[PDB]
């Protein structure tokens, strides 16, 4: 059947947008974070988008804590750590809505749990 | 039938606005062809409440999209819409709160334009006034449209995904166009409105749901 | 498979009553009630059109000479609308077309006139449609002096009327059949300017001789 | 058809035309500064009209008479003699009447030699 106009839809998390809203969801999440070590993303549970004045993005992935510090200049090679207690997982719900003809992202949902 | 049109120039249509987070373009959609048909019956160019049919329209899902057919369907057997003034507009979900002694237009119904006849569209533009379509808006060549006549061969002309207003026909620098108002304020696209190629074999859909209300 | 009774001051379809006054104007308020109640059957909103309008651009008709109502609805039809009452007030007084374009405040298509002498059409009417402008027999003493009850005179010229009403309803009193008519002469006429005139009883006052509505 | 509102000719002798004439000679001599008492002699064209009330436009033919000004044997009183002592007058006035309030208003009236 014909979908509804403006209903949320799986999305692939290889696209330009979805990237480009995980890579500020992350970057949101490390600014967010007390951890010393700089955080990275394992996978894309879930990717969902919906067509608005710009796009929403609802990504559930899963965290991890790498080796690298917060601050690192660099910050192209992060493995994730190691020992048990070097490593830390965690599964959050970004909600992302990007305008991209401003070139803006923004974080409106937001909520981390362990895993 | 003419072969130039613009309802704007006639004074049938609204200040574009911002649907902002909220998957309410139908609502937006179908509110503008009612401001149309409103000026058309009275001569009075008064905005209507969006917010109305994504509170009150309860066979859709509000933020979470509808269609065009049923906000009309709605104004038919509730028995009236409440303007933007009365009902301002909040991109988001709420209770209905459609007051009925602040109604300011009413609706006897809808008919649907023939899928795939953009002559057909052209038709009714001409005779009716400003019309509710649906297109496939989510390339991005969509989204950084500027200036010309929109055509883009990848854009899906069997789904389309978005709401917008045809206000008006014509040419510009030799192609066919139809002009269509967005929800997506006036800093996307031209001043809020944009041009998508007419008669190239029903460019991204948009004859494929295309509608009107009855006043 | 009509209603037995309607009354539209109940469904807000009526303005307050007006008193045209010297000016012969009741085709002007007739016609303006019409398609008062007409406007809120379209779009829901009740406001008051300007008679004044109608008598000072009607030029096909004698402004407050008299005029008539299917007149009046092909002038704002070929004019392309008509002002609303606060931006057209009434002066009863003959002037010059003050009409004002952008103050457009309601549209007509055309018109449509009922059946001569078919109570039983403007009934149907009345329902389907709205408030119909119609024409009656206002002459005689005792329509001036009514005051209550469904109004009869076996001396009301059913033949040859002179007034313009507006029916808004009907229904039944007593065991007698009624119009409610809404008259232009004030609210110290009649029972706070409306009154009852009977119904079904062989076109009393030639209410159905003239008989018309607007289209939208 | 006919229409609506429209001032039409009428009988002088219809009640609420005699009742409108009466008005109109009280009128006449209430703001005339005259000696003797002045009533019509004849009405040569009456009109009324139907509005929220009745307008009545009279065209009369007015003579002194003899008896004065403030009399009140004016049942029976006959016209002057001479030209010189009648002052004739053709008279035409606008009276609006409103019965239900029991209102009658001048509201235009002149007078020409006769
Ligand atoms: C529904 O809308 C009407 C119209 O705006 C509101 O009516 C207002 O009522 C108050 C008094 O209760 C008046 O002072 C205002 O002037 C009225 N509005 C207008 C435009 O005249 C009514 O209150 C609203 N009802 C709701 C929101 O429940
Ligand atoms: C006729 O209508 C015009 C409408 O264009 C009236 O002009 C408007 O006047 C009001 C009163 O201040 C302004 O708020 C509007 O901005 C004016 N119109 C425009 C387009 O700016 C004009 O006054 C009316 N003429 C009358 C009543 O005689």
């Amino acid at each position: 059947g014909p979908r509804m106009l403006g209903a949320p839809e799986e999305a692939d998390a290889n696209e330009e947008g979805v990237r480009r809203a995980l890579d500020f969801a992350v970057s949101e999440y490390n600014k967010g974070s007390n951890d010393a070590y700089h955080s990275r993303a394992i996978q894309v549970v879930r990717a969902r988008k919906q067509l608005v004045a710009g796009v929403n993005y609802f990504l559930d992935v899963e965290m991890g804590r790498t080796t690298c510090t917060k601050s690192q200049t660099n910050l192209t090679d992060c493995p994730f750590h190691d020992q048990p207690h070097l490593m830390r997982k965690a599964l959050c719900s970004f909600q992302i809505y990007s305008v991209p003809w401003k070139g803006t992202h923004s974080l409106t949902k937001f909520s981390c749990k362990n895993a | 039938v003419p072969d130039s049109i613009d309802y704007r120039k006639k004074g049938y249509v609204t200040p574009v606005k911002n649907q902002g987070q909220c998957g309410s373009c139908w609502a937006f959609s179908s509110a503008g062809a009612l401001e149309g048909q409103l000026k058309k019956k009275t001569g009075k160019l008064l905005a209507l409440s969006p917010q109305n049919l994504v509170d009150c329209v309860t066979e859709n899902y509000g933020c979470g999209g509808g269609y065009m057919t049923t906000a009309f369907q709605y104004v038919q057997q509730n028995g009236g819409i409440d303007s933007e003034d009365a009902y301002p507009y909040v991109g988001q979900d709420e209770s209905c709160m459609y007051n009925a002694t602040a109604k300011a237009a009413k609706c006897r119904g809808y008919r649907e334009i023939p899928v795939g006849n953009e002559k057909a569209l052209k038709r009714a533009v001409a005779r009716v006034g400003p019309i509710s379509v649906s297109i496939d808006a989510s390339l991005a060549s969509f989204q950084f449209y500027s200036r010309g006549v929109y055509y883009d061969e990848n854009c899906d002309r069997d789904n389309v995904n978005h709401a917008v207003l045809v206000v008006g026909y014509g040419t510009q620098k030799g192609s066919k166009h139809w002009i269509i108002k967005n929800s997506w304020g006036e800093s996307w696209g031209n001043k809020g409105y944009a041009l998508l190629a007419r008669n190239k074999n029903n460019a991204c859909g948009i004859t494929n749901m295309a509608s009107f209300p009855k006043m």
